[PDB]
């Protein structure tokens, strides 16, 4: 006789796993994370995330963190905003961490729900609609700090060269850096000079993030950089993504999580489309452009497959792209990306895909 | 002045993402969801806060200030989804930004539908 | 210049309204009722119903009743099964009535969530998985108690000729009748003789309901009858829906809420498909057949438009059919139904549509 | 073949096949729990020509899988033969009744 059992772990190794955050915007109270094997497209499991969930995997690979909103009776009753901790291998719920009822409700940009490099603190965006950054102590399971200094700023860019530091983009066109103490409270902060003109050359929030610097692209196809090799962030730019031929056909960037950086080479990947004008900044990619950030020149361009969001795995030299429903897997070990496969129907309405961390 | 008064216009024109005043709309149009351009569908509540912007009216040649409110407290309407982005900016210009839920401060933040409310000449 | 306001009523009058119960099976925790105007296909509003909602309209037309399941954290935490009372014109929540945590979770057959003829009690199916019938006192906002006598039975068929009586179909092939007292407890009951062979001629649970009798169709195209004009229910059948030619092509019924009765004429409407065999009893309609229940003959057959469920309005002489996503509106004032329009995209996954009641006293 | 609605063991499945949802025919996907109760189907094995009892346990406590939806009805009967009926949630008695997917468990001959 056969017996149906539970309690099983995900059938593929962690290193094969990707996480497709399905907003299910048509039924946004039943958002979820779908877990796939990128090597063969196999569906491995899922984590339910209620209304407009956000997701990330712990930097040590052991846990999945979600952020979501519940109400006692969904459309009425008391609001509970939470972070949940889930086991990554069993895909089971472990802990709920209470948040104040102002966690950001919005599309799944990476920078709304992040963690410190050392993995000890979750760092999340609030909007009430006044903005602040919330800090959750993972070990304690507690919300421990509300960074009001970040009012008028938006999104979280962790610094991979420091254990508990991150930056945010402010309304003055500069960056605010926050360095947390080992208690999760603000230990120090600094403000850069103006990096970009908010009015004249607004940037996309998505960073192309290196170990000690970050690059940002603009609505008009310029590039700005923030170097955080020191305690004070040094800013520069613009340089243009575009040559004269590109400008004649009005090429500009477009998408959501629209850039990535391959750290070993310095290659930056950007979704681009022609006939750019006011209102096209979220258009699907006609092409992916591959930029050498050292020479400030394009090295390659390939078809974009209408992608809107991407992510990069450094150690296996991979790029995923996502068009809302389908995930493309690329090999980026060489300057021209090579398409390996497409996973069809990975989501109904996803703008974010992430690899399982392997770097520890 | 039909171009300013959606209730006097053709429904097909008003329920379209190309209607001039819907120029920075992200979500399901309330006028397709049992409401109208300026009334929430029954049992859903207006957002007290919104993203804003201006839209050009090609019919009278003038520019108008628009307030993009949501209706809240019911699950997704599902009809007439728009994603227009004219002059829309990221979250560091927060009240010009439309990738967030402008129901976020309502008694119930569940997003039902959205619309474009005409404030005045720009 | 303008101000966005709420607090508004449904724009079309009640007599134009229908209710499409969208299970949204792909995302079953966000089921909802879609309110449409059947006269022009306009979408009028909706009522959210959480996990696997069921719906009915109060007999007096003022309120919408829903039945659903919440948990504190959806996929974990304490369960709350409820009936909710909603205002029909404002589509707003008014009251929650607590149920024991065993309300039926299942597809939207009419008979899982009904009310007495006098409108005073809501009568619903429980399964724990032991079955019983739940009674809710609408005036009090209270659950009364289980009708445990209904163990081993299924579904609720109100008797339209009595104020607070209903029947249920039992595993022995007969019907159990329950008569409630003014407090909603069982005052008396009775059990019919065997109507159908459960093994050899199983019936669909959906009744073709008249004022003092109900007809049921079987997996093999027979018709059975329960007459409750008298003190006790008298049962009969089978007679066949099928002639030799029908039988030769293996026509049988199929669907979910698959029958309807037009009471003034005695016409019974049934979804049918050819090439019937074991396992085809939920197949979409190839045709709708219209039967005269007095003469026991077919009087019309029309294309089925892949319909699975239907409902009849006695007051306007209409039939709606529903294929899962689209609603077809028919005029049935003559023996051959006439198709008036189709409302496309009324639901993602619906097996039940209902009219807003008009009259019916 | 096991991820197809036409696989012989799936003859009375109404729901998403667990084998398409990160589980297998006899294991729930990670983080979903088997139902202790089920409807039971009788399916014909096209290899040995014998009939087998299949227990259709649901996996519960996660939202709908959405993959490999099946609606097969061989020997399925209405709710007055309750344990042959598949238009109900066989998760109905679980700690969390949210329906995730359905398994097809071979009990033995008959």
């Amino acid at each position: 006789r056969e017996v149906l059992t539970g309690g099983h772990s995900v059938s593929a190794p962690q290193e094969n796993r990707i996480y497709v955050m399905d907003s299910v915007f048509m039924h946004l109270t039943e958002s979820r994370v779908h877990v796939y094997d990128y090597t063969n497209g196999k569906f491995l499991g899922m984590v339910p995330t209620a209304f407009n969930g956000h997701v990330q995997v712990s930097n040590d690979g052991k846990k999945i963190y979600t952020m979501t909103t519940y109400h006692e009776r969904i459309t009425r009753g008391k609001r509970s905003d939470v972070v949940e901790v889930w086991d990554a291998d069993k895909l089971t719920f472990e802990k709920e961490i209470s948040l104040p009822p102002k966690r950001v409700q919005g599309l799944n940009y990476d920078g709304l729900f992040r963690q410190t490099t050392d993995g000890k603190f979750i760092v999340l965006q609030n909007a009430s609609p006044a903005t602040s950054i919330g800090i959750v102590d993972v070990a304690k399971g507690d919300y421990v700090e509300d960074v009001t200094a970040a009012a008028g700023c938006w999104s979280v860019i962790p610094q991979p060269n420091r254990p508990r530091s991150f930056m945010t983009i402010c309304g003055d066109g500069g960056l605010l850096t926050i360095n947390l103490g080992e208690d999760g409270k603000v230990a120090s902060q600094s403000r850069s000079k103006q990096m970009f003109s908010v009015k004249d050359d607004p940037i996309f929030i998505a960073p192309a993030l290196d170990k000690d610097k970050a690059h940002f692209v603009s609505y008009y196809g310029n590039v700005y950089s923030a170097d955080f090799s020191g305690d004070e962030v040094k800013v520069d730019g613009p340089w243009s993504l575009l040559n004269d031929e590109d400008k004649a056909k009005n090429w500009v960037p477009g998408g959501y999580n629209l850039v990535g950086l391959h750290r070993a080479s310095g290659r930056m990947y950007v979704f681009m489309h022609p006939d750019g004008k006011e209102g096209t900044h979220k258009f699907p990619a006609a092409e992916i452009w591959v930029m050498d950030t050292k020479t400030k020149q394009r090295v390659a361009r390939i078809p974009g497959r209408d992608a809107l969001s991407m992510t990069i795995d450094q150690q296996r030299n991979l790029m995923l792209t996502l068009d809302g429903g389908n995930v493309n897997v690329y090999d980026i070990s060489q300057p021209e990306p090579k398409l390996l496969r497409t996973i069809e129907g990975a989501a109904e309405a996803s703008l974010q895909v992430q690899f399982h961390p392997v770097g520890g | 002045h039909i171009s300013l008064n959606p209730d006097l216009a053709n429904e097909d024109e008003v329920n379209s993402c190309d209607y001039w005043r819907h120029c920075a709309v992200d979500g399901f149009l309330c006028s397709c969801c049992g409401g109208t351009t300026t009334t929430c569908p029954p049992g859903s509540t207006p957002s007290p806060i919104s993203w804003i912007g201006t839209c050009h009216n090609p019919h009278d040649g003038k520019d108008y200030l628009i307030s993009y409110h949501d209706c809240c407290g019911k699950t997704a309407c599902g009809r007439c989804q728009c994603n227009t982005q004219t002059r829309e900016r990221p979250g560091y210009e927060f009240f010009l930004h439309n990738d967030v839920n402008w129901c976020m401060a309502n008694e119930n933040s569940t997003f039902h539908c959205t619309t474009s409310v005409l404030v005045g000449l720009a």
